[PDB]
RNA sequence: GCUUGAGUCUCGUAGAGGGGGGUAGAAUUCCAGGUGUAGCGGUGAAAUGCGUAGAGAUCUGGAGGAAUACCGGUGGCGAAGGCGGCCCCCUGGACGAAGACUGACGCUCAGGUGCGAAAGCGUGGGGAGCAAACAGGAUUAGAUACCCUGGUAGUCCACGCCGUAAACGAUGUCGACUUGGAGGUUGUGCCCUUGAGGCGUGGCUUCCGGAGCUAACGCGUUAAGUCGACCGCCUGGGGAGUACGGCCGCAAGGUUAAAACUCAAAUGAAUUGACGGGGGCCCGCACAAGCGGUGGAGCAUGUGGUUUAAUUCGAUGCAACGCG
RNA sequence: CGCGGGGUGGAGCAGCCUGGUAGCUCGUCGGGCUCAUAACCCGAAGAUCGUCGGUUCAAAUCCGGCCCCCGCAACCA
RNA sequence: AAUAUGCCAC
């Protein structure tokens, strides 16, 4: 997440580009993940749960595409 | 007393406090300021405004070295990553490099057990 | 309420000067619905302050109000364990209402004789930042400055 | 005798499969030093704790241990437990294509033997981080807990022992048959690789669902469908997986496994409410914003209580008490 | 039996060693929040100091005994 | 952030 302010690059846009570079690297997500230790059982359980909810959401999405509401 | 012109600003923003340190390009610290030393205790010590105040105070404390431009290296996940750099540029140093140096172990040790509040 | 209020109630400008600001002042000073007494007291205070100073009654009243008007106050927010004294900027109508209310509180708590005398003296002190009203505004701004860390919300 | 079960060989394939050895970078910690000042660290707040003996921060150089970010994937392998940096040596299994070979050599399995997470035990090492025990601070009526600051065993290695887990897809192993769809992964064939395309065929794996089954929930070609072979296991709840006795163990304990009494239930799945310090969307002077009260004073009035011969009876959470 | 202490609201403790006056916590009472209780919040009262007798202008205090309660010692033969 | 309890047939 290292940036270089270039020629004729104002401070605000340099900071914005730095923000987006940090998010692209995802650093804060990893730090908030590593703040505590979560057991391998918890890791596996929550990974499975996230995958299950993603699958359910996408099936509900492209099923309700074939549904009229009003 | 010594003139350095080109400095490096390490921001260390944890979830509870922001430490801003201006050094030369050798790691020799020239000054520092902290959100807790800027008159903030507890609930307010870890807010972007507190980080802004601390960065401003550090900038003013490092004035006689005649620092013109700063590299910037940011560490930690705290709120003091944003307002601190804003306050540095508002103070007036030419910010030429902004880097995130947050420690990310490539595994590493075992983190503390998870809280149950 | 959970819906929304209609437009504010129409207020008839006071007869002597035709200022709805002074009408609101009279209403705020009024007690037990005795508007005649409130208007007489306000008018006596206004003429007395105009004579002691030199300014027109209306402009002198505006100066006294402006020296008391706040700009940011503190409201309570809940997160946990403690409360946030979040500083919020005030709208001008609330500014004038608060200034009038603080002036009237200070005037009532003053220790003179006739309430017209109390109000004239309090407004005169506000004309150079001395009254309990300007003290209250001082307290409000310094409390908001102390809590400024919570402003981002 | 036969080959279609079972197995061997030939060629390749994909993989955190296993054992041994080496190494890599990131990071925490510690040690030495340089710059550098009064805070740091922590919390819902706080304090214990660290710091002017110069902490925290930042830089340089070492030391050592543990785990391998990204790749990373209801992805892969393994009989299960489980296995994830990179490299090398030894090594097991699966799978595909074509052919040849052996010719029922098969399936299951009481007793037996082996493997078997974590914790734990023995000996010898190791010890960065984390952390039972422990101590202090806080919270609280208490708080021998959650939270905070430290911290030992232990997590790590070699060998030996334990042999238990919600050891779980709560679903024994093997075989055959019975509509589909969308994927994922790994081979293999055809053509046109004519744009990584389609067209098949194998293996494993994920979700939905059909007939059927099921008490229902649900399962549904990876069956809980239709059958066959063998084994294990159950017979109301509690007592009790306990006691006694065998066997195993160094111990913790594991395994096998009752009884007397006692109850008329215990239980599973769904249904309607109610409730939640569960979620979403709302509303009400519910809060918020204001104004004015009560609670203090004297009096009026009602009530409770005392009192009296009687202080008539009734109302007494909101929704009784200037009430009948 | 000797020696050192102790007797203070309902309970536990201070105060007292420097004679001019008795406090803390819990508890009790009254009200408040609650549907009600506990916790909690706000107010109040409570002991004239073991006891007798002295000293002193004044004794919880100083003194002498007396009463009860602890502690140490009660030995050598 | 703290937020314990509720035995009188129906
Ligand atoms: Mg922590
Ligand atoms: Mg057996
Ligand atoms: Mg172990
Ligand atoms: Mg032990
Ligand atoms: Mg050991
Ligand atoms: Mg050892
Ligand atoms: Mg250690
Ligand atoms: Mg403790
Ligand atoms: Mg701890
Ligand atoms: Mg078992
Ligand atoms: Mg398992
Ligand atoms: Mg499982
Ligand atoms: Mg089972
Ligand atoms: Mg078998
Ligand atoms: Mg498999
Ligand atoms: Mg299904
Ligand atoms: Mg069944
Ligand atoms: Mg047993
Ligand atoms: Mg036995
Ligand atoms: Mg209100
Ligand atoms: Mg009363
Ligand atoms: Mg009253
Ligand atoms: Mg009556």
């Amino acid at each position: 997440p290292v940036i270089k302010v270039r020629e004729n690059e104002p401070f605000d846009v340099a900071l914005r580009r730095f923000k987006r570079s940090c998010e692209k690297a995802g650093v804060l997500a990893e730090v908030r993940r590593r703040e505590f230790y979560e057991k391998p059982t918890t890791e596996r359980k929550r990974a499975k749960a996230s995958a299950v909810k993603r699958h359910a959401k996408k099936l509900a999405r492209e099923n309700a595409r074939r549904t009229r509401l009003y | 007393r010594k003139q350095v012109s080109d400095g490096v600003a390490h921001i260390h923003a944890s979830f509870n406090n922001t430490i801003v340190t201006i050094t030369d390009r050798q790691g020799n610290a020239l000054g520092w300021a902290t959100a807790g030393g800027s008159g903030f205790r507890g609930s307010r010590k870890s807010t972007p405004f507190a980080a802004q105040v601390a960065a401003e105070r550090c900038a003013d404390a490092v004035k006689e070295y005649g620092i013109k431009n700063l590299e910037v290296m940011v560490k930690g996940p705290g709120p003091g990553r944003e307002s601190t750099i804003r306050a540095l540029n508002a103070a007036g140093f030419r910010i030429t490099n902004i880097t995130d140096v947050t420690p990310i172990p490539h595994x590493g040790c075992r983190p503390p057990k998870k809280r149950r509040v | 309420p959970r819906r929304r209020v209609i437009g504010q109630r129409k207020i008839l400008p006071d007869p002597k000067f035709g200022s709805e600001l002074l009408a609101k002042f009279v209403n705020i000073l009024m007690v037990d619905g005795k508007k005649s007494t409130a208007e007489s007291i306000v008018y006596s205070a206004l003429e007395t302050l105009a004579q002691r100073s030199g300014k027109s009654e209306l402009e002198a009243f505006e100066v006294a109000l402006e020296n008391v008007r706040p700009t940011v106050e503190v409201k309570s927010r809940r997160v946990g364990g403690s409360t946030y004294q979040v500083p919020v900027e005030v709208r001008p109508v609330r500014r004038n209402a608060l200034a009038m209310r603080w002036i009237v509180e200070a005037a009532r708590k003053r220790g003179d004789k006739s309430m017209a005398l109390r109000l004239a003296n309090e407004l005169s002190d506000a004309a150079e930042n001395k009254g309990t009203a300007v003290k209250k505004r001082e307290d409000v701004h310094r409390m908001a400055e102390a809590n400024k860390a919570f402003a981002h919300y």
